[PDB]
RNA sequence: ACGGAAGGGCACCACCAGGAGUGGAGCCUGCGGCUUAAUUUGACUCAACACGGGGAAACUCACCAGGUCCAGACACAAUAAGGAUUGACAGAUUGAGAGCUCUUUCUUGAUUUUGUGGGUGGUGGUGCAUGGCCGUUCUUAGUUGGUGGAGUGAUUUGUCUGCUUAAUUGCGAUAACGAACGAGACCUUAACCUACUAAAUAGUGGUGCUAGCAUUUGCUGGUUAUCCACUUCUUAGAGGGACUAUCGGUUUCAAGCCGAUGGAAGUUUGAGGCAAUAACAGGUCUGUGAUGCCCUUAGACGUUCUGGGCCGCACGCGCGCUACACUGACGGAGCCAGCGAGUCUAACCUUGGCCGAGAGGUCUUGGUAAUCUUGUGAAACUCCGUCGUGCUGGGGAUAGAGCAUUGUAAUUAUUGCUCUUCAACGAGGAAUUCCUAGUAAGCGCAAGUCAUCAGCUUGCGUUGAUUACGUCCCUGCCCUUUGUACACACC
């Protein structure tokens, strides 16, 4: 006998979309499955991590320039629900690449 | 310049030797019987193949095309 | 703790870096390929992508708790909050980084030139790649460079199916004289790619319609 | 390498590429010291192991 | 190197300890993580232990990887009196 | 493969037709030269000269004047407990509160010292020994195999007159047929969704609470939860969309190309990423604990420490910045972006309140960030004034004097502010650069660098044209033909 609500804020962040969209939806069909109460992925502005050089090692040549970037992608998904699935739902949905982090509290 | 690669032209070919019967005038038609009907890897070079087999099928119509 | 999401993502890409090269050093006469992270509550879970696992793990688990110990110690975990696993990689012959480090070994085994690589193509090529390339770019026995392509079968270079289906290589093989480079590519046969994309953008296969007997004046059935 | 000893180069590899398959599907079946390090620090700790005094004048 | 026994022993019990050390390519960092010498002392101390076989060392990304062999084992264990089995970093902890 | 033979092409790193310029001036910045203790060095046509992410006050750092230290593994040997070796107070000394060395006399214990062998570091040489990466050829369109045709053979044909394309892109011609690499496909980004899934970290309407002006209902605000609703705008998952579409001119009525209509979009949708075979003694051992060999290794070419130098100034060259005014300068006043970035074992981005003319200071404060800085109220530009063609209030070099910030350090003035001083330049000789649409140009911004320093760079948005929609005249390459006694291939 014991468990009680929350109100409960799941942020997911990554770099491989598929994944990450792949635990998000897997969190919201899942956990409302059996009936809860939450507000849907919020995805958050996709930002880019821009690095532009220099391809030379050196000096010579035409000054050709070139930018790598890397894509964070980062979601989060708001619930109300017991102690007992909230650490059933952190446990699992684990995934290579997908960070979960998941606060408390309504302020 | 707007001149369709040959496996867009040759794919074209194949499709009309053995779909004439289904197959139209009409490109957006003929686009999605390229989908019942072939393995396309992407939406932009199926378009560019049905737009094509569309082509020859106008002209076809008002006299035979060789291949 | 405590950090930016941007600062931290790109603070995992070089613990990955680290932790690759770390490794590839370490376990090259084991035929090292590979790690991934996998991270979880109250473990860090490294897992050593060998070919030769028996090596990597030493007499009743050593080597790789020596290991351990290391990525440990310097990375400054706590001890179990991390843990190491061997894993004998499914077909090496796919394995660009373990088809290098295998003429590394053939050429500094005092082996010919050719008979490295025309066997690397070989044993590459039976095990079921579609494609397979090995530059030698270097110095052998004269004095002046050279360099030697080896190939056979299928590859494809441009665009994003590279990013998909060829596996690329580089190795730098100190010899006597100077160093070459090895340079390794797989191109994996698309069909069975599994997760992903399982053809060529270029494939446009048309299936095949039917022999039909027309004619038949109408005539409908009853159910 | 030659290009006149080209066979016996691509054979060698051949065979050089069998003998691969072959550890390769042979590998498809194929065939406590105690005490510790603080804890001998500690068994051993049992003392009297030194000496001390002086200070004077 | 020049070095008094104190600091030797710290280095060479700690590594009969842990049968690994590890240690940044920084000379002049005083006192490093672990061990209680002069980083310096405890990256030379080792080169020398390496070099008669004993230890292996490996470089990569500016950190020093030391990794204890069964030489260096009987050698340890010679410079520290202790008897034949003894210790190492062959223990295979509890049950884990 | 090459030609200082012929024939074709292709391109704003070619021209046409134009723009906006550089070339002249002041300064900024690199290169040379000169000078110097040293003024570290690489690179010299496109393809060296705001390049080495090279904005050097120490560091960096390689240069110069000097000063310490070994971090000289290990092996043999020698020394040697009657002490192999280590350290030092003060003084002398020195730039120095370096026991460097010296006076002096404790200390230290087998870690060192000495010798040879062997190692080891090195921004020492060699990029003409190498790897790897990069640049160039290349704003290019080239490479190859199966079955067949020719040839004793090396080989050729396929891969070609023409047409077409940005494209060996295609049509067509055809002893070839049918394909693969590369081009295309693909991928990323900017464009279209009142369709889909949603959002107090985005926003809308309604309602409460409430302010001002009107009153007849109205107009314009306030209130991170007082509630209800929505997803048009914003965000990003999944889809959809365009295939040069319909119609018509034009052409071997072929590939195509041109025009109108419709369309978010019809120049490869615009812009990128990727990119075959091959070539160069291109650049880089000064990014690498990549590396061969050579040199060097204790009076070191190791390293560190103090100080200078890379900035040095008769002068040649290159990229830039600011200007020569009135389509303007100033002074009020309006007031509008986008790409970014931000502090854990910390001192990053900074709102607000005060104080200070200013630069700044000071108290607090929000933010690890679609949540705070920030609506980054940016600059051109818009408006009402002042000035009135006069080197003028255009212009702001050079110079003095003061304040203040970064930093251990500001002198050879890091930067910022005030006053003053007020040059040259009145549109620039021969020459030469870049460019065809949200482009050119004008205009700021963030990011890299960064303690402090942008006259640089990478992206970004803002305002927004004129003139081509061509050609082979110039220059550059490509292709074919052709000659060759070249093949290490005209160096
Ligand atoms: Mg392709
Ligand atoms: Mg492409
Ligand atoms: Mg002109
Ligand atoms: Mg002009
Ligand atoms: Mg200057
Ligand atoms: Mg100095
Ligand atoms: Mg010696
Ligand atoms: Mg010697
Ligand atoms: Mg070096
Ligand atoms: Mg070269
Ligand atoms: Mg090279
Ligand atoms: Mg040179
Ligand atoms: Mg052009
Ligand atoms: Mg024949
Ligand atoms: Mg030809
Ligand atoms: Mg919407
Ligand atoms: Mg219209
Ligand atoms: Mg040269
Ligand atoms: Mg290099
Ligand atoms: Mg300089
Ligand atoms: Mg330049
Ligand atoms: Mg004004
Ligand atoms: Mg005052
Ligand atoms: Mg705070
Ligand atoms: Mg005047
Ligand atoms: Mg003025
Ligand atoms: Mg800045
Ligand atoms: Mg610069
Ligand atoms: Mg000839």
């Amino acid at each position: 006998q014991q468990q009680q609500i929350i109100k409960i804020r799941i942020t997911l962040t990554s770099t491989k979309v598929k994944q990450l969209e792949n635990v998000s939806s897997n969190i919201v069909k899942n956990a409302e499955q059996h009936n809860l109460v939450k507000k849907g992925p919020v995805r958050l502005p996709t930002k880019v991590l821009k690095i532009s050089t220099r391809k030379t090692p050196n000096g010579e040549g035409s000054k050709t320039w070139e930018t790598y970037e890397m894509r964070i992608h980062k979601r989060y998904i708001d619930l109300e629900a017991p102690v007992q699935i909230v650490k059933r739902i952190t446990q699992i949905t684990i995934e290579p690449g997908v960070d979960v982090e998941v606060v408390v509290a309504s302020n | 310049g707007r001149v369709r690669t040959k496996t867009v032209k040759r794919a074209s070919k194949a499709l009309i030797e053995r779909y004439y019967p289904k197959l139209t005038l009409d490109f957006q038609t003929n686009k999605r019987l390229c989908d019942e009907i072939a393995t396309i890897q992407s939406k932009r070079l199926r378009n560019k193949i049905a737009g094509y087999t569309t082509h020859l099928m106008k002209r076809i119509q008002k006299g035979p095309v060789r291949g | 703790a405590l950090i930016s999401k941007k600062r931290k993502l790109v603070a995992d890409g070089v613990f990955y870096a680290e932790l690759n090269e770390f490794f590839t050093r370490e376990l090259a006469e084991e035929g090292y390929s590979g790690v991934e992270v996998r991270v979880t509550p109250t473990k860090t879970e490294v897992i050593i992508r060998a070919t030769r696992t028996q090596d990597v793990l030493g007499e009743n688990g050593r080597r790789i708790n020596e290991l351990t110990l290391l990525v440990q110690k310097r990375f400054k975990y706590a001890p179990g909050t991390i843990v190491l696993y061997a894993e004998r990689v499914q077909d090496r012959g796919l394995s660009a980084v373990a088809q290098a480090e295998s003429m590394k070994f053939k050429l500094l085994n005092g082996l010919a030139i050719r008979r490295a690589a025309y066997g690397v193509v070989r044993y590459v090529m039976e095990s079921g790649a579609k494609g397979c390339e090995v530059v030698v770019s270097g110095k052998l026995r004269a004095a002046r460079a050279k360099a030697m392509k080896f190939a056979d079968g299928f590859l494809i270079h441009s665009g994003q199916p590279v990013n998909d289906f060829i596996d690329t290589a580089t190795r730098h093989v100190l010899m006597r004289q100077g160093v070459l480079g090895i340079k390794v590519k797989i191109m994996r046969d698309p069909a069975k790619s599994r997760t992903g994309p399982k053809a060529l953008p270029d494939a446009v296969t048309i299936i095949e319609p039917k022999e039909e007997e027309p004619i038949l004046a109408p005539s409908v059935k009853d159910y | 390498g030659d290009d006149k000893k080209e066979l016996s180069a691509e054979k060698e590899a051949q065979a050089d590429a069998a003998a691969e398959i072959a550890e390769d599907a042979a590998e498809a079946e194929d065939a406590l010291q105690d005490y510790l390090n603080q804890q001998a620090n500690n068994q051993f700790n049992k003392v009297p192991e030194a000496k001390k005094v002086e200070l004077d004048a | 190197m020049l070095m008094p026994k104190e600091d030797r022993n710290k280095i060479h019990q700690y590594l009969f300890q842990e049968g690994v050390v590890v240690a940044k390519k920084d000379f002049n960092q005083a006192k490093h993580e672990e061990i209680d010498t002069k980083n310096l002392y405890v990256i030379k101390a080792l080169q020398s232990l390496t070099s008669k076989g004993y230890v292996k060392t490996q470089f990569s990304w500016q950190y020093y990887y030391y990794t204890l062999t069964e030489e260096g084992v009987e050698y340890l264990r010679e410079y520290l009196n202790l008897p034949e089995h003894i210790v190492p970093a062959t223990y295979i902890q509890e049950r884990n």
